RNA sequence: GUUAAUUCCGAUAACGAACGAGACUCUGGCAUGCUAACUAGUUACGCGACCCCGGUCGGCGUAACUUCUUAGAGGGACAAGUGGCGUUCAGCCACCCGAGAUUGAGCAAUAACAGGUCUGUGAUGCCCUUAGAUGUCCGGGGCUGCACGCGCGCUACACUGACUGGCUCAGCGUGUGCCUACCCUACGCCGGCAGGCGCGGGUAACCCGUUGAACCCCAUUCGUGAUGGGGAUCGGGGAUUGCAAUUAUUCCCCAUGAACGAGGAAUUCCCAGUAAGUGCGGGUCAUAAGCUUGCGUUGAUUAAGUCCCUGCCCUUUGUACACA
């Protein structure tokens, strides 16, 4: 049974959220790195909180972590946010019109249109999941 | 612990106290909880974007 | 001797393990096998590392028992040694390879348990385990109160269990188990 | 009947009211297409050789 | 889902939290690196003794050192790395490297027990006695009594053993007292023995003590006989401690030599330096361990699971119980 508990992994989760850049792979060295930056009074807790680092890092490098706000990943996150992408979908020359939505238009004011494409209606009523 | 006689009977106080921690000394015991971990804050720098220097004598 | 390793005066090798079986829970061929079977311990650390334990060394652990010998394993390999040498001096092949014969003529290859009670087969490891513990018993029973030496009785038991001559204690054990499970079943 | 051999392929679980007897697929080694379920006591890993008496008993799955 | 754990992941009318657990302290191996050593040793010598250049000497002294000895700062292990299982999160198994990839103890939450202690207190409330005392002292007896049953332990029921010689290995420890009148003992004589007499050492890594402890190792005697197993009971004698041993205080010598042939229903403890065999220290001690607490040697079988029995902890259900 080796679980780590609450006050190593938020301390945790807090020294690298504030310490990204010092800390990197190598236990030897972020353990050193973890000691200096954090007052920890013991060898033992000092080493579960190493290794929970180490293992939050490997997370990191494998992907995404819910509960970490790095300054890195936030710029990428906002710069897939800002990523603007080519012409649209919604501008395309033909357009899908069902017959009811022809004559609501009709009766609304722009009943003739340039690019749109009235289709056939789906003949068959038949559209619910049986029953059991 | 300690005892108090009264007139019916004899009563027992126990008071139980937890003083806090001074880096000091005075008001409280020199080594810190085990399970407070002390983090502290990063000082606010300015990543450089161009190289300079600081030549001097 | 840097190549091959003397157990006593006894070679490593010849040792024509039938069973295919127990060709992994018999641990005596190139890897196990030393000079005395005494060692130090660790061998019952681990689930699966008892195995490991060469098949003497079990023999002289199992041979120790009943309060007033728990705790003389030097005296005990000097009992086994000198059974080895009854055997040799009695058969006159290796007294390995005829504690071997013994193990798998004695093993019992099914049991009875309670899920009334229904007979299943046993694992490997538990037929060695069962196979040492009853030739043990029936050597200590042999050698309780008799002019007969614990060497001797030992010896007469391994070699009767692998003539299978339904003489030795273990084998006849053996038997009452196998009519007892095919009873139940 | 004859005496057959069969080699553990998978463990499955803990039987009986002690939990004294593991559950083990076992592969027949000469026909490697038949393969059965059983009851088996003492310690048992995957991949080694047991000796079965008869094959026509066979415990229920549980 | 996972863990020894309300330990975490993750959903979520919850959020922020608190005690416990975890965390903490000590004990144990890993250090040929640091600090140190004439209250501990190592290596080289100067000798001396013995055997045929070499070997031994805890026989002596010294030029360095801590490897053996000790205690301080430390460091070292954290699921760290790989391969699988798993929401790829929490975690689990195996393995290379490695002294450890689960050592043990202490502390241990809220609330309760009509649990034990007034016979620990000049901690104490109420009741009783208080001079022919329930205060205190002296002398003796008893707390040991014996048709019986129960509980914890010790010795054996034997040849894997008994007896006799030879050999060979420890650490917890303790040691001269306010009153206190009582310490641990080296060595030489008297005696078989318990012991007695003299000078010494030690307030303790100096002296007991290199702590020459048992099982175990080797070689004769025994021969399946309640026998050389076992030592209950009992007689005669000799010493130690104490004012006083009778109801044998304890120790030693000779002799008498009972049950016990592996123990029924039922029941206790345990899975690694563990159980068990075995002996040595402290407390009780003037005389004393068949007890307890520590320590050392030898050292396994079987298991890495389960609710079957006995109980515990969450969820749901039912209650006509709430001294449940």
């Amino acid at each position: 049974g080796r679980v780590r508990t609450k006050t190593v992994k938020k301390a945790a989760r807090v020294i690298i959220e504030k310490y990204y850049t010092r800390l990197g792979n190598d236990f030897h060295t972020n353990k050193r790195v973890c000691e200096e930056i954090a007052i920890i009074p013991s060898k033992k807790l000092r080493n579960k909180i190493a290794g929970y680092v180490t293992h939050l890092m490997k997370r990191i490098q494998r992907g995404p972590v819910r509960g970490i706000s790095i300054k890195l990943q936030e710029e990428e996150r906002e710069r897939r946010d800002n990523y603007v992408p080519e012409v649209s979908a919604l501008d395309q020359e033909i357009i899908e019109v069902d017959p009811d939505t022809k004559e609501m238009l009709k009766l609304l004011d722009f009943g003739s249109l340039s690019n749109l494409q009235v289709t056939q209606p789906t003949v068959g009523m038949n559209f619910k999941t049986p029953r059991g | 612990v300690r005892h108090v006689l009264l007139r019916q009977g004899v009563l027992g106080i126990k008071v139980k106290i937890m003083l806090p921690w001074d880096p000091s000394g005075k008001i409280g015991p020199k080594k810190p909880l085990p399970d407070h971990v002390s983090i502290v804050e990063p000082k606010d720098e300015i990543l450089p974007t161009t190289p300079i220097s600081e030549q001097k004598g | 001797t840097p190549d091959i390793k003397l157990f006593g005066k006894w070679s490593t090798d010849d040792v024509q393990i039938n069973d295919i079986s127990l060709q992994d829970y018999i641990a005596v061929k190139e890897k196990y096998a030393k000079y005395l079977p005494h060692s130090a311990g660790r061998y019952a650390a681990k689930r699966f590392r008892k195995a490991q334990c060469p098949i003497v060394e079990r023999l002289t652990n199992s041979m120790m028992m009943h309060g007033r010998n728990n705790g003389k394993k030097l005296m005990t390999v000097r009992i086994v040694k000198h059974a080895f040498e009854i055997i040799h001096l009695l058969t006159g092949e290796n007294p390995l390879q005829v504690l071997v014969n013994a193990i798998i003529n004695s093993g019992p290859r099914e049991d009875s348990t309670r899920i009334r009670r229904q007979a299943v087969d046993v694992s490997p490891l538990r037929r060695v385990n069962q196979a040492i513990w009853l030739l043990c018993t029936g050597a200590r029973e042999a050698a309780f109160r008799n002019i007969k030496t614990i060497a001797e009785c030992l010896a007469d038991e391994l070699i009767n269990a692998a003539k299978g001559s339904s003489n030795s204690y273990a084998i006849k054990k053996k038997d009452e188990l196998e009519r007892v499970a095919k009873s139940n079943r | 009947q004859p005496i057959k051999l069969a080699r553990v392929t998978k463990v499955l679980g803990r039987t009986g009211s002690q939990g004294q007897c593991t559950q083990v697929r076992v592969e027949f080694m000469d026909d490697t297409s038949r393969s059965i379920i059983r009851n088996v006591k003492g310690p048992v890993r995957e991949g080694d050789v047991l000796t079965l008496l008869e094959s026509e008993r066979e415990a229920r799955r549980l």
